[PDB]
């Protein structure tokens, strides 16, 4: 991936999350459990609408081939009708085609970014008081209850709080 | 105690392509493109289409005689014409600017018959008689078209010169026909429409029309070495038309009220039902139930279609790289 | 002791779209669309336009008797034709070829005008009388196109064989004229042209023409019931015209030299004021006074303009988000 | 953002830089002040310059309508000249409308990707000689002052002069 | 103990444009524009073309009498005409349908020449005396058309009604061509044809043809002030063509057995070789031997050429940006 | 760069690696050498070409011009034919162009991402066991031999294996 994330250093996905494109995987003394990052899930399903939304619109017009008939001594302006009508057909098709390939790439990498921003936002606020173990974990050197991953995940972590009692284990 | 960041993952197994890849497994996907249709022809906006049957354009707006079911007054949201439709042009002949009459026509959605020019207006000689067995009505053997009016000389008598007009001081234009007519031989001629130069003038405030018979023996179509040259026009609201002849006219009897259409014309040639139904966009090859973007079964069509392509399928990708585990 | 990394912000409200997200506030950006018009017509390269003003274009170049503003040379970048424009064909009859003739024209910078065949060509024949009340000038009664010359017999004789003919010697095709008359009944015929059978011929190297009078009685128009066939033609440089008639020939009198434009044709069809100024590129809407690449003004123009599209606006962004603190 | 940094981890700009699209706001003995970046806005303007005549170029040409009449009688012709001018509309329309749509989107990218740069940039030299607020702010452990400033500015930051200085008041 | 991470890079110049950035050296670039020709005519599917060398396509099919090189069965990929062919109609007058022929004969590949009406076909009349040195042979001042025959009356006589009848009864449709002939004056006229009203016409179950001489003195071309009406036709399969004429008449002789091809069609005028050469793509103004997408040669071709563009270049960058060092 | 790295923090690139687009250079007792990174190499070799070939293939379609002719009295359809044919000839030319113009745009920022994505790749193994010199190179703090420098190619370095060693030559 252009991010390195999705198929990357996090080699795979969750089944177990079901709510949401991205989010995270606790583990504490209260047990597991998976959760969707709502803030960037939302972001991504508004975005990727309006995309969708955008190329339907700009799609929304229609060329129109006509029955209408050539005689024998109407060679000439029939072929000219004809080719004009395969020609816009030609163009379109080609703009839908390829629209659709080089979007599916953009969607596919937008998805990577978001995953690989979202690594680094929790890596921010966790810093040296937890460590990385490179598959997109972080081992905490303290104990994290709900409400210190609840933290984590809304961005409102404590780094100063748990900082000697990590500092302690660490080292 | 741990967190990590991960992405979602499911059972999904639709793929799609990208620039840099092929056949990429995603969560979740969209496809634009409709390939499926409803073999049959439906109404558009509540409007039924028109049935031609086994008649043709030709033999529908002329009055060939088995084209009586189609006779009269019709409205229309497209025409259906059928491939192996029999009953065109009886009398053999050639319907001159066919196409352009085709085309006209199609941009229309009703049409009203009226009886443009009553047999009395042609004085001095006869319409009893305008009836032949290469026009065989279903009950009789011998017929005509019932818009036009085969005019040949009173029993005993010299082709006079017959005069009609007509004043169109309605709001609609009329669409009307007529014919000049070739005998195979002067005696046909001679016969029909007596001796000396014959000529066929028509004219409006826009159109004039002149044309004298050309004898000649032309190959047997529908048992007939002679022809009729058809011709139309459209006669619009305030504009007169005079007729003038002496002789080889095929008169003006019954004309049309013209109604053109606002909207897309259509005319399809196909062999597929017409059921009771309704549909937002009607294909020459079937209907189109679908909210989606772009459509493969084809570019002809009226009423609001997808846009026509090319293409098999166009699935955009929603969702992101479907990796589940293990 | 502190640096920190960051982005421009001001104090743009100005947004742009993207396939991501709608109304993105940017701190810069560029409006490559034009909707500005000024609503008149201009000179193009210092070239002024052609106004045909009360005249339509079958006046001008026929030469109606009240288009004697625009008789002669003209020069024009462009044509400018009135929409309520009541001089065209006076005496009822059908321009033939009308939208091709428009076309040739259109393509044309200059005309200047010289007498083809003086009235002295044609030798046993009446040039006074060419003159109908259907065709009034602004200070007499009846006239006739001034580039066309209505030939009728002497007082009393019969209507011979007249020839004329013109060799093109010069180096710029000629636009000419001429016509058929088709006189309303037989009595009219004999009494302007004698009596037997007459015929219109004229042909050039590539050239054939041959036509003769269909008499009947058509609607009346400027109270005329008969008509004119009107014809148009090209003299190549080096080809020669013969003229050969015997009766109800409109013969040319007068005709152009053809000066055709290397840049592109127009003829504007407006109410539009044609003022004193200068412009690059000319709308039939208007004047637009842009370097912006596109322009939804009007697809129909002359000059360098910008690429006509549907939108109405289209802004790339060039600066980034922007995001002004607090 | 996909790269996260404009309204991301910086989650706002500066009206206070008007001199350029990028830079610096650095604090000291000396006070406070802002500074752009010049090589990377230039090379940002340079590029965004190229985009805008290189678009403007490809679209350098014009389909032209005409203003041709057509008879009663030549209906069909009439109206495929109607339906060509009409199509080639619609096909520039189109053109004229995604590219917009598609650039915007990229150019906005290509700030954020350089702003995420620029930091990167920044972080590098630093190393352990500051802290890192999260913010785009670095907090150095030795003093900086304006020439130790336009050093890290202009990438010729010296972090081994300022090595032991950092590490005696960082533990 | 050291590990570093890089990119490759070489000694390539080779440059590639981006929308960020022109003149950007890459590793590694592939060119899809093809901007060389072979320039010359080669055949296509081993199929050779046909040299219409110093005859135009009018001199080809009507049988100048100096085309009898090209004379009979010819098959073709495609037809090569020279622009300064000197061969074409001999005899002065319009071919009628001119562009429609040209467009009907490019798109077959094959015609046979056969006997349709022979001379014994015209009973009361003389097939001897057809020539002119308007149309002179190789070897011979005067001659004529080898497909047609200028029929006058027999030495002392009047010109009586001919008759003539032919019935397709092969699988392939059959291309002919006739004539009406225009005397200069009515001298002419009587001397060749006698005197009284002269017609010709002809018909199919599909077509009508009716034509009288038009007498008039039109500029001389090849020492001719008098002129022929060609036409042309095409009757299919099935069909039946009867011939009627009083005189006038240009009669078909021989006509071609026409065979339409599947592909495309084509008609190059260009005075470009054609040599002993394959080719899969033929270019008017050459030979184009590549596997490249793109072509900025030419717009006209025939075969599977790649598509005509006006770029210069059109290089994809496959590889990095190339920074070789120091 | 989009992603920095070529032309960025890695100046230039090794002409005496000619096996691949990305790679190694390592040093250690056994002397030095290029390497290239098969797997990084091999994906972008695939997905170029498949670009290319996508490319090719929705350009797979010829508008054709005719060599039809028109008489001086057809003028208007002889002018609609040539505007016709011009147009998609218009048309055509500028899909190529722009699609080569952003292709290549494109095409140059994946390589980069791939140079970015394989330095942190092997950042992220290496950890604190290694000096990193920013300029692409990592500097041991322990003896890495042949093998070592291959389970760092291909992704299985043993990070424990050599952390005390680095530990004490560290600090
Ligand atoms: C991001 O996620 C975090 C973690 O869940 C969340 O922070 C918690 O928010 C809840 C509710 O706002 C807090 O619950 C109240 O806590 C107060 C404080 O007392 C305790 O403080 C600390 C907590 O660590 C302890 O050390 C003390 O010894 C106390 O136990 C407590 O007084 C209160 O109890 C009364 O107040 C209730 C009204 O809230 C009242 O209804 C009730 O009857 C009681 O009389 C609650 O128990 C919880 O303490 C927070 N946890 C921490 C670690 O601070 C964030 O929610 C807030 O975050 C701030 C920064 C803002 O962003 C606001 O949105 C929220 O108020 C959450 N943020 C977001 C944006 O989602
Ligand atoms: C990036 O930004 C840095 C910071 O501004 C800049 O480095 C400074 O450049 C200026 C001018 O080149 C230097 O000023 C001269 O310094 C010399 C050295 O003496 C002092 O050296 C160190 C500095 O830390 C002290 O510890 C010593 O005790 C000395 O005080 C000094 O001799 C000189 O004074 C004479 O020379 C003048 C000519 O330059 C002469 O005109 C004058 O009359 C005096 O006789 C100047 O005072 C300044 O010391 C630099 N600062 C540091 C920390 O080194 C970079 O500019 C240079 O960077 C090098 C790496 C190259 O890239 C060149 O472009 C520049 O020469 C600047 N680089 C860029 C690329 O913008
Ligand atoms: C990524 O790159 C690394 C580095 O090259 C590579 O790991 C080496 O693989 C080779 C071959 O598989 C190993 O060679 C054998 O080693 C065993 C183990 O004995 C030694 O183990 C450690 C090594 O550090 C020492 O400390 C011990 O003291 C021993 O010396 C050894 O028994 C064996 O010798 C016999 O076995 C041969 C069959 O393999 C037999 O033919 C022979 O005659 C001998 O009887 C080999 O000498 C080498 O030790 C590995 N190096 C390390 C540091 O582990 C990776 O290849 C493997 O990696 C694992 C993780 C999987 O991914 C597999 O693909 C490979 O087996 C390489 N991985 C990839 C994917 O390319
Ligand atoms: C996924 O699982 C659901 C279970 O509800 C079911 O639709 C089916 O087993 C799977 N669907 C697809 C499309 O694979
Ligand atoms: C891959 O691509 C083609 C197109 O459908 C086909 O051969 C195959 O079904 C696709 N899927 C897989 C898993 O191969
Ligand atoms: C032409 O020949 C066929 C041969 O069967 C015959 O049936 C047909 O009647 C003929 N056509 C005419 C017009 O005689
Ligand atoms: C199209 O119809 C399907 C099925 O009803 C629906 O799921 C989808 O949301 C619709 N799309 C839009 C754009 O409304
Ligand atoms: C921004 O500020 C300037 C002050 O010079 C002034 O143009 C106006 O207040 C603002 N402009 C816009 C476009 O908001
Ligand atoms: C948002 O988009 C539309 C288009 O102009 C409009 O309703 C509105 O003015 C735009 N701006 C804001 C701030 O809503
Ligand atoms: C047709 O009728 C109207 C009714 O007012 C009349 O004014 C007009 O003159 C009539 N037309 C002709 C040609 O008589
Ligand atoms: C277009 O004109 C405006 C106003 O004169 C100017 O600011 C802009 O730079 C011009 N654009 C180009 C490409 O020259
Ligand atoms: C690169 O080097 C090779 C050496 O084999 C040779 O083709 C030439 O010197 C260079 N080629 C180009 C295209 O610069
Ligand atoms: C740069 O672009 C143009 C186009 O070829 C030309 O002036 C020049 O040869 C190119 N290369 C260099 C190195 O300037
Ligand atoms: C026209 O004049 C030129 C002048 O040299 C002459 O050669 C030519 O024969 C003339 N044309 C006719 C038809 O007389
Ligand atoms: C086109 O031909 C060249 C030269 O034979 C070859 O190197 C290249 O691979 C070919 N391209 C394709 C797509 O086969």
């Amino acid at each position: 991936g252009i991010f390195g994330a999705i198929a990357g250093f996090i080699e795979g996905g969750w089944t177990g999350m079901i709510d949401g494109w991205y989010g995270y995987h606790h583990e504490n003394s209260q047990g597991s459990g998976y959760a969707a990052d709502r803030e960037s899930t939302q972001k991504a399903i508004d975005g990727i609408t309006n995309k969708v939304n955008s190329i339907i619109n700009k799609m929304n017009t229609q060329f129109e081939a006509v029955d209408h008939e050539f005689s024998n001594l109407e060679r000439r302006i029939g072929n000219l009708n004809k080719r004009m009508e395969d020609g816009f057909l030609d163009v379109w098709t080609y703009n839908a085609e390829l629209l659709v390939l080089l979007e599916n790439e953009r969607t596919l990498d937008l998805h990577d970014a978001n995953v690989k921003n979202l690594y680094e936002k929790v890596k921010s606020q966790l810093r040296d008081n937890a460590n990385d173990l490179g598959n997109g974990c972080f081992e905490f050197w303290h104990k994290c209850d709900n409400e210190c991953m609840e933290s984590v995940k809304n961005g409102t972590y404590d780094y100063p709080k748990y900082q000697k009692e990590s500092k302690l284990n660490r080292q | 105690d741990k967190i990590c960041i991960g992405y979602h993952a499911n059972n999904s197994t639709t793929q799609v392509d990208t620039l840099l890849e092929k056949n990429v497994t995603v969560t979740h996907s969209v496809e634009l493109l409709e390939n499926q249709k409803e073999k049959r022809f439906c109404k558009i906006m509540n409007k039924a289409p028109l049935d031609l049957k086994d008649c043709t354009i030709e033999g529908w707006i002329l009055g060939n005689p088995k084209c009586d079911l189609l006779l009269g007054d019709q409205s229309w949201s497209y025409i259906v014409e059928r491939p192996n439709a029999q009953n065109g042009i009886c009398y053999p002949g050639v319907l001159n600017e066919l196409e352009e009459l085709k085309a006209f026509i199609g941009s229309g959605e009703r049409v009203e018959r009226f009886e443009m020019f009553p047999k009395s207006t042609w004085a001095g000689v006869d319409t009893s008689r305008g009836v032949t067995n290469a026009c065989p009505s279903y009950t009789i053997d011998s017929s005509f078209y019932r818009n036009l009016v085969w005019i040949v000389k009173t029993d005993s008598a010299t082709y006079p010169v017959i005069k009609g007009t007509y004043n169109n001081t309605g709001t609609q234009p009329i669409l009307y026909f007529w014919g000049v007519h070739h005998p195979l031989d002067t005696t046909v001629q001679d016969n029909l429409y007596g001796s000396g130069d014959k000529y066929v003038r028509m004219g409006t405030e826009s159109m004039n029309f002149a044309k004298s018979p050309e004898i000649a023996a032309r190959p047997a179509v529908n048992g007939q070495r002679s022809r009729i040259d058809y011709y139309w026009s459209v006669l619009r609201p305030g504009e007169t038309l005079n007729v003038e002849s002496n002789g080889n006219l095929i008169a003006p009897w019954y004309a049309y009220k013209f109604v053109s259409t606002n909207k897309k014309g259509a005319v399809f040639k196909s062999d597929l039902p017409i059921e009771n139904c309704d549909a937002t966009c009607q294909t020459i090859t079937g209907v189109l139930r679908t909210n989606k973007t772009f459509q493969n079964v084809s570019p002809l069509w009226i009423g609001e279609c997808p846009k026509y392509v090319k293409s098999e399928s166009l699935r955009l990708a929603t969702g992101l790289r479907n990796v589940p585990q293990i």
